[PDB]
DNA sequence: GACTATGCACG
DNA sequence: CGTGCAT
DNA sequence: AGTCATTCATG
DNA sequence: CATGAAT
């Protein structure tokens, strides 16, 4: 089930893929419903690189994604949104769902990415506040940004290290990661093809032995 | 191993048990702090657990596990949902819980699980708990018999009237609507001065409720009967504006709906009037509400039957609702139906007992320090002798006896003396001591005044009430016609 | 507000993050305490929260809310289920959580919710935590940065081998079977004496595992290869008896099934062989197990093809299973495949660092008290002068300076002196003090021995290990063929 | 869904109606499956005195109860158990389910009670234990019994005040409330008819005003 | 993490 | 039909 | 409070 | 087809 947008406009219509029903709720709350849609992903997404075709088409999330965007999977193109934006927790499990989503998009909806329609959205990692009726909060997204903020707010101000999207309200979600004029988005391009297909297959693939080496050679366990 | 009991004697007793606990300890508000036990346990636990509004928010699941294991012997779902409600600006007029994350909405959606959210108490909630630490109120044992629990909070304002309550138990129900903190305190205050206050005059200050969703309330005649007897029917109408649309078109805009109605569903029912074509002005129905604003635009066709259409909707959808007063709270451990007057008076008397008890507590604490201080003073004049005598003794208790037999100190006096560390010997100033003694004695006089001088007591009561008023007051959201 | 990143550079990094955390901090055991972080956080929290085995059981929901809000940033379901598992005598060989209520069964049923159950840690679990309070082990900050967390427990026995682990992460899996505490400690101990222990000799003490469900294990040749390389296939057969039934009838009775198999379902599969008539001796299949006993009776018809039938079932149902060794733990922050030897040695060295660190901690504590005591002794010889001097001074710090400049006491010495309460002046006995001094000094000598004398250290290690053995040992449940 | 008994014997077969899936689980665990059945009641039972007939027959619990016992509801009689035993928490909500069950039985299965086949089972209210490997626990069911126990166990022994059936294991459930030789059961008789029908109707009925008086006159709120 | 039935009084 | 603490 | 899908490796 | 910490 999907939470739609009042109007139909492929020129500027956003499709938000959110990690979890609960966060999606918050998503539906704060938002310009005149042109942005929430579509939640009820837990860990199908591995469309390690699953037969029968399973993929039968998967609730994937089908809903397909029929909601329109084109198909061959794929065709513009219907139906001019931004597909992925909004997940900033944690390891969040990162995992980004992996799983781009794998699918990469494999089936491949033109979408090339046309640069797929985005990942960067929720804030930190909130800084300095009590009660008079309280001030600012946001940071990085190591360095927080430094600037801590100096500004100086001593006495408490820091919060957001553990997920659930920890923040709808107004807060709007201000930081949804409102077009304040949001900071990542835009997935692809800077080759083959380099990609190898990476996507080694990682998201049915093999293991190669994944293990990739991890040995690459994952630095200090 | 077998007992015989009749069916007649089993049912009566079992039902008796359930009805009782459900009537008192589950569903019904205390007329004083206007709390139900879950709510009160939530406030009390979060507060005891220093989860105040001025400190960091904390993982709801933690709050509940703690409430559940320490105070409330029931389902986490029940504890949590009730927590969530207290976090809801639309349902309560003065929210008593601040929750971070998805805590629901008016469009009726499902609050996020306790495993996603974070909460702290609000600011005003500390006010209900105010002075709890100064033996101001009756405590009981938790089910474990390991910890004590307030049966009632000090209630620094009249939460019962302000936030309201509903409301389904055994043999009784209770529905009470929200009211303007400011207004209610003004009524409370008057009643303190003129106890025998007639309802008509009280109505002047507290006239009709104040739903957090605002809107239009009509039924002065009815509100009177409610505030009098306890039961009443009053009319609640969403707030309507007319907008004109380029093309000989008219739009009907709604920016407030009646307490406790599902905006998502209300909208569907309106669009349903249009599709099932049950009225003429049916055009498009659009809910355009985003954070920080409620806007429902129902736009019309060409034959702008506007007045006819709105009026139709007023009957046939819930854009106009009727609200019921069934004011049932627990007074003297039992259900009572009540009006502005009893709900007020019971409150006052409660604050009275609270205030007195508080003062009694504060005075004792003072007189105990005064007693020690007086001794500390004497000890200084004989410091040298006393120290030598402590050295002479054989143990702690022995010294205490010697001080008591020799210099006629007391127990409490001896004890304070003997535990004195060495650096305290660094300053033997009769003067600084005497200054404290002076303060303590003025404190005690003052307290003893509030205790045995009903008028001054009632005075303090009013001062505090007014202070709370200024801090927390806000303008009305509901309008009266 | 827009960034560009490639698909190639996104996936690698994201997957990197996930794989890393999943490999280290979720799915894989530490080779030392044999814990996964959830488990360790559970033990550590319940323990810190004085939820020990010797005190009352406490409302699971409370335990979890606390774990979740303070240590483990994940789902309560995950935390709770893992808690429940630790309460399961059939899955673990030495349960580390005691749970009251429905915590599941072998017939595979659903443990009751955390809102129904109650739990405390077990007795033996305190052993893993033993000495944690004496700076014996590396601490980190919780996600809040409000509290510190052990990265590893002192692990007073080899939980890794004893309880085992499984076991699914990214790029690696881990399966390790349970082992007899007693047996494992005997191996550990030998390796302490003879470090270069060859596997063949170690096998003599620790030979094959020990499943809590008992049963028959065959694969000596295979167990060797497992204990050597890390990977192995061994055969597990339920335990079978023959019962004779009045009527020329024979019954096959089963009183132990292989680790990790669903008795409820196993039974269904056996009855299924009978209905689908896939073998001859098919008669009735009955599961007659009640509390305190496992009994599966499969009774036959008349042509008692008993040996043929059991043998058939052995292949075609799970009454006979095969078990796999994939021994993968985290050593130096990274996944390693391992056999009896590394899993042993790493443990030993860990206990070493623990023991040394513990001793270093204990020695300091002593030398600090010794230092104060030595001063207390001097102070007695000049008590009169010292007291007068404290009186002379002007504040606490001033006295401390004066003692230090005048009598050459230290800071720590001055401080202990000046905080002395008055009753302490009651007893000025150089003798009692000197006795304590004597004890402290023998303690320090002893500690300093364990610290700088590897042999004695390794000795203490063995003593403790043996003590744990006697307390907690139990006879084998699995038999080897 | 019902957890049956291996054998079919109406001479001595027990049907346990348990409050909640979870407690029922514990029930199925500890028990002589040779002749006792667990049948759980997933939450608060239909009010078969304040609900039309259509609803009653459609209610999952009730139907399962009817078809499992056999007779019908007219009722007929012996099938199928020679004891129907009600096992609930010893709390207010437990008492409420006992109300709801006997109402149903009283109204429809009325002969069952008259023949004295309906029982209520008395879980213990207290456990007394005096540490670790050597620990001793005894049980009490009343004000007075605990007194005797506390003296026996004397000082040092901790008391537990069971808040529900979930708080105890299967072995414990067996020993105290299920094992025929140790269990203490209540047996519902009826000592009139009309007295009963009035009580059952005033309490469990569609009226309220009368219930309220009953409560005023009878429920002592101290 | 949605859904699913119930009691309890009432308009 | 729906309210809000319970199961 | 059951149920329902999914990841991750592996026999 | 499960296993067991995650969603
Ligand atoms: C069982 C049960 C239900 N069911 C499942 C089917 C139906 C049964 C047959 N009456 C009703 C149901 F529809 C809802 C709940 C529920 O909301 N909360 N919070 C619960 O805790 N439980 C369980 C009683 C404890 C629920
Ligand atoms: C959603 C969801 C499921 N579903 C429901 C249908 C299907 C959806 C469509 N992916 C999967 C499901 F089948 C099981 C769970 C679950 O066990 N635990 N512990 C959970 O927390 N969740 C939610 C993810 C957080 C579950
Ligand atoms: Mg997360
Ligand atoms: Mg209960």
């Amino acid at each position: 089930k999907l939470t739609p947008a009042q109007s139909k406009n492929p020129a500027k219509n956003e499709l938000y893929l959110v990690e979890g029903d609960s966060a999606g709720g918050s998503a539906k709350q704060g938002r310009d419903r005149k042109f942005q849609a929430i579509l939640p992903l009820r837990g860990k997404v199908i591995n469309t690189a390690k699953a037969k075709m029968a399973d993929i088409l039968k998967n609730e999330e994937i089908n809903t994604m397909i029929y909601t965007i329109g084109a198909g999977v061959d794929f065709s193109i513009e219907a139906n949104y001019d931004k597909i934006i992925i909004m997940t927790d900033a944690d390891t499990d969040g990162a995992h769902i980004q992996t799983l989503l781009l794998t699918f998009f990469y494999r089936y909806m491949r033109p979408l990415v090339e046309a640069g329609h797929v985005y990942i959205a960067l929720p804030p990692l930190y909130k800084m506040s300095k009590k009660g009726k008079k309280e001030e909060v600012a946001y940071a997204w990085t190591d360095g940004e927080l430094e600037e903020l801590r100096k500004q707010f100086g001593k006495g101000a408490t820091l919060q290290r957001y553990k997920g999207l659930g920890e923040m309200n709808a107004d807060q979600l709007w201000e930081t990661t949804m409102n077009p004029e304040t949001r900071t988005l990542i835009r997935v391009t692809i800077e080759d093809l083959a380099r990609a297909e190898r990476r996507v297959n080694v990682l998201m693939g049915d093999k293991v032995e190669p994944r293990r080496k990739w991890i040995e050679d690459n994952v630095k366990f200090t | 191993n077998i007992q015989n009991m009749s069916l007649e004697d089993i049912m009566g007793e079992r039902f008796g048990r359930y009805s009782k606990y459900i009537i008192q300890d589950r569903a019904l508000p205390d007329i004083r702090d206007g709390l139900k036990p879950v709510q009160r346990r939530i406030l009390y636990s979060m507060n005891k657990d220093s989860n105040t509004f001025d400190k960091s928010y904390r993982k709801s699941a933690k709050s509940v596990g703690n409430i559940m294991g320490n105070f409330h012997p029931h389902g986490d779902s029940s504890i949590y949902d009730a927590m969530v409600r207290m976090s809801q600006n639309w349902k309560n007029r003065e929210i008593l819980v601040e929750m971070h994350g998805n805590n629901g909405s008016m469009d009726g959606d499902p609050p996020a699980a306790m495993r996603y959210t974070e909460a702290r108490l609000s600011e005003i909630a500390g006010y209900l708990l105010q002075d709890i630490e100064k033996k101001t109120v009756p405590f009981a044992w938790n089910f474990d018999d390991t910890e004590k629990e307030p049966t009632v909070l000090p209630a620094a304002f009249p939460n019962l009237l302000v936030n309201g309550s509903t409301g389904i138990s055994a043999g009784y129900a209770t529905d009470i609507p929200p009211h303007n903190l400011a207004e209610v305190i003004d009524a409370a205050v008057y009643m303190i001065d003129h106890p025998t206050a007639k309802i008509d005059k009280l109505m002047e200050f507290l006239p009709g409720p104040d739903f957090p969703t605002g809107a239009i309330i009509q039924g002065r005649d009815e509100i009177k009967k409610a505030y009098e007897t306890g039961k009443g029917r009053v009319v609640v109408r969403s707030k309507t504006e007319i907008e004109k649309l380029k093309g000989g078109k008219e739009q009907i805009v709604i920016t407030e709906i009646p307490y406790e109605i599902n905006k998502a569903n209300l909208v569907k029912k309106i669009d349903d009037v249009r599709v099932n074509n049950k009225v003429a002005g049916i055009a498009e129905v659009r809910d355009e509400s985003d954070r920080d604003g409620l806007r429902i635009a129902i736009e019309l066709k060409k034959d702008a039957n506007t007045e006819l259409v709105l009026n139709y909707l007023f009957k046939y959808t819930d854009l106009q609702i009727n609200y019921n007063f069934n004011m049932v709270a627990i007074d003297n451990f039992t259900p009572r139906q009540v009006g502005i007057v009893p709900i007020l008076s019971s409150y006052i008397a409660h604050r009275r007992e609270v205030i007195l008890a508080r003062s009694r507590f504060d005075k004792e604490k003072a007189e105990k320090r005064l007693h020690i201080v007086e001794g500390l003073i004497r000890v200084i004049s004989i410091l040298d002798e006393v120290i030598a005598l402590i050295r002479a003794s054989e143990n702690k208790a022995d010294a205490k006896e010697n001080l008591k037999v020799s210099y006629d100190f007391t127990e409490e006096q001896a004890e304070a003396i003997v535990t004195l560390q060495l650096y305290r010997l660094t300053n033997t100033d009769v003067v600084v001591l005497q200054e404290e003694e002076a303060e303590l004695r003025e404190k005690i006089a003052m307290l003893a005044a509030i205790i045995g001088d009903e008028r001054t007591m009632y005075n303090l009561m009013k001062k505090e009430l007014r202070e709370v008023k200024k801090k927390f007051a806000t303008p009305r959201l509901s309008s009266l016609e």
